[PDB]
Protein backbone atom coordinates (compact mmCIF):
# COMPACT_ATOMS: atom_id res chain seq x y z
CA UNK A 1 0.00 0.00 0.00
CA UNK A 2 3.00 2.13 -0.12
CA UNK A 3 5.80 2.85 -2.08
CA UNK A 4 7.63 0.08 -3.34
CA UNK A 5 11.03 1.79 -3.44
CA UNK A 6 10.67 2.19 0.26
CA UNK A 7 10.39 -1.35 0.14
CA UNK A 8 13.02 -2.27 -2.12
CA UNK A 9 14.92 -0.40 0.34
CA UNK A 10 15.20 -3.07 2.75
CA UNK A 11 15.23 -6.03 0.05
CA UNK A 12 18.15 -3.97 -1.90
CA UNK A 13 19.95 -4.56 0.90
CA UNK A 14 19.43 -8.43 -0.23
CA UNK A 15 20.43 -7.69 -3.43
CA UNK A 16 23.38 -5.60 -2.64
CA UNK A 17 24.48 -8.34 0.13
CA UNK A 18 24.16 -11.07 -2.88
CA UNK A 19 26.16 -9.25 -5.66
CA UNK A 20 28.83 -8.51 -2.91
CA UNK A 21 28.93 -12.03 -2.92
CA UNK A 22 31.55 -11.50 -6.18
CA UNK A 23 34.47 -10.13 -4.02
CA UNK A 24 34.92 -7.96 -6.32
CA UNK A 25 33.33 -5.33 -4.88
CA UNK A 26 35.05 -3.99 -1.67
CA UNK A 27 31.93 -4.37 0.96
CA UNK A 28 33.19 -1.37 2.40
CA UNK A 29 31.84 1.01 0.10
CA UNK A 30 28.41 -1.51 -0.55
CA UNK A 31 28.23 -1.46 3.36
CA UNK A 32 28.55 2.13 3.16
CA UNK A 33 25.55 1.86 1.22
CA UNK A 34 23.49 0.00 3.86
CA UNK A 35 24.20 2.63 6.03
CA UNK A 36 22.80 5.19 4.00
CA UNK A 37 19.83 3.24 2.68
CA UNK A 38 19.27 1.73 6.46
CA UNK A 39 19.71 5.33 7.55
CA UNK A 40 17.45 6.50 9.86
CA UNK A 41 17.25 10.05 8.48
CA UNK A 42 15.70 8.82 4.94
CA UNK A 43 12.53 7.61 7.06
CA UNK A 44 12.98 10.75 9.30
CA UNK A 45 13.41 12.88 6.05
CA UNK A 46 10.66 10.27 4.12
CA UNK A 47 8.17 11.46 6.94
CA UNK A 48 8.49 14.64 5.81
CA UNK A 49 8.53 14.44 2.26
CA UNK A 50 5.10 12.96 2.41
CA UNK A 51 3.87 15.48 4.89
CA UNK A 52 4.82 17.73 2.19
CA UNK A 53 3.45 15.85 -0.58
CA UNK B 1 26.94 15.10 -1.16
CA UNK B 2 29.81 13.06 -1.23
CA UNK B 3 28.17 11.10 2.04
CA UNK B 4 25.09 9.96 -0.28
CA UNK B 5 27.32 9.64 -3.62
CA UNK B 6 28.56 7.00 -1.22
CA UNK B 7 25.98 4.83 -1.61
CA UNK B 8 25.67 4.67 -5.67
CA UNK B 9 29.29 4.64 -5.54
CA UNK B 10 29.45 0.72 -4.74
CA UNK B 11 27.88 0.86 -7.95
CA UNK B 12 31.33 2.71 -9.44
CA UNK B 13 32.90 -0.61 -8.53
CA UNK B 14 30.88 -2.69 -9.57
CA UNK B 15 31.11 -1.46 -13.17
CA UNK B 16 34.06 -3.70 -13.52
CA UNK B 17 32.02 -6.66 -11.20
CA UNK B 18 29.79 -8.35 -13.34
CA UNK B 19 26.70 -8.75 -11.19
CA UNK B 20 23.22 -8.59 -11.74
CA UNK B 21 21.96 -6.21 -13.43
CA UNK B 22 18.59 -5.97 -11.56
CA UNK B 23 20.52 -6.12 -8.46
CA UNK B 24 22.98 -3.43 -9.71
CA UNK B 25 19.66 -1.64 -10.77
CA UNK B 26 18.09 -1.89 -7.31
CA UNK B 27 21.64 0.71 -6.32
CA UNK B 28 20.40 2.52 -9.11
CA UNK B 29 17.00 2.73 -8.90
CA UNK B 30 17.70 4.15 -5.24
CA UNK B 31 18.61 7.04 -7.01
CA UNK B 32 15.26 8.58 -7.24
CA UNK B 33 13.48 12.17 -7.19
CA UNK B 34 12.13 11.25 -4.05
CA UNK B 35 15.04 9.48 -1.74
CA UNK B 36 18.28 10.93 -3.96
CA UNK B 37 16.19 13.84 -3.47
CA UNK B 38 15.76 13.96 -0.16
CA UNK B 39 19.66 13.33 0.88
CA UNK B 40 20.19 16.66 -1.66
CA UNK B 41 17.68 17.96 0.80
CA UNK B 42 19.10 16.47 3.94
CA UNK B 43 23.09 16.71 3.19
CA UNK B 44 22.31 20.00 3.23
CA UNK B 45 22.48 20.05 6.69
CA UNK B 46 24.94 16.97 7.04
CA UNK B 47 27.51 19.07 5.00
CA UNK B 48 26.85 21.73 7.26
CA UNK B 49 27.10 20.11 10.69
CA UNK B 50 31.16 20.42 9.47
CA UNK B 51 30.43 24.40 8.35
CA UNK B 52 34.35 25.10 7.13
CA UNK B 53 35.61 27.00 9.87
CA UNK B 54 37.45 29.01 7.45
Amino acid sequence: GSLNLERDVQRILELMEHVQKTGEVNNAKLASLQQVLQSEFFGAVREVYETVY
Amino acid sequence: SDAVQRAKEVLEEISCYPENNDAKELKRILTQPHFMALLQTHDVVAHEVYSDEA
